[PDB]
């Protein structure tokens, strides 16, 4: 006879399981890369607000040449 | 075979999301008691922590 059965030694095995490999880094890691990104962007702001200011003052005290003839 | 996978996919999306938990955590409590008097059958009292199945 042919018929449709399993094999003598049956199939293969079949998982029936939640499965969540929680991936990831601690709070600690994460926390601690923000608070480097921060301290690195107040930083360059810093610098980049100095010079800015410096350049302003140049800019006003040229106004400040021209101011008379005008 | 493959739809265990399928199933841990879902379960990824959906189950860890606080989004879905925001619209399903406090939402439609059914006691036990107004379970069984409302001839609720199957999920409806398997949610309510009685214990039947056919």
């Amino acid at each position: 006879v042919k018929q449709d059965m399993p094999p003598v030694g049956g199939y293969g095995p079949i998982d029936y399981k939640r499965n969540l490999p929680r991936r990831g880094l601690s709070g600690y890691s994460m926390f601690a890369v923000g608070i480097g990104a921060l301290l690195f962007g107040y930083w360059s702001m810093m610098r980049w607000n100095r010079e800015r200011r410096r350049l302003q003052i140049e800019d006003f005290e040229a106004r400040i040449a021209l101011m008379p003839l005008l | 075979k493959n739809f265990s996978l399928r199933i841990d996919e879902l379960e990824e999306m959906l189950t860890n999301n606080r989004i879905w938990r925001n619209r399903t955590v406090d939402i439609g409590v059914v006691t036990a008691e107004d379970a069984l008097n409302y001839g609720f059958s199957g999920v409806m009292l398997r949610g309510s922590g009685i214990q039947w199945d056919l």
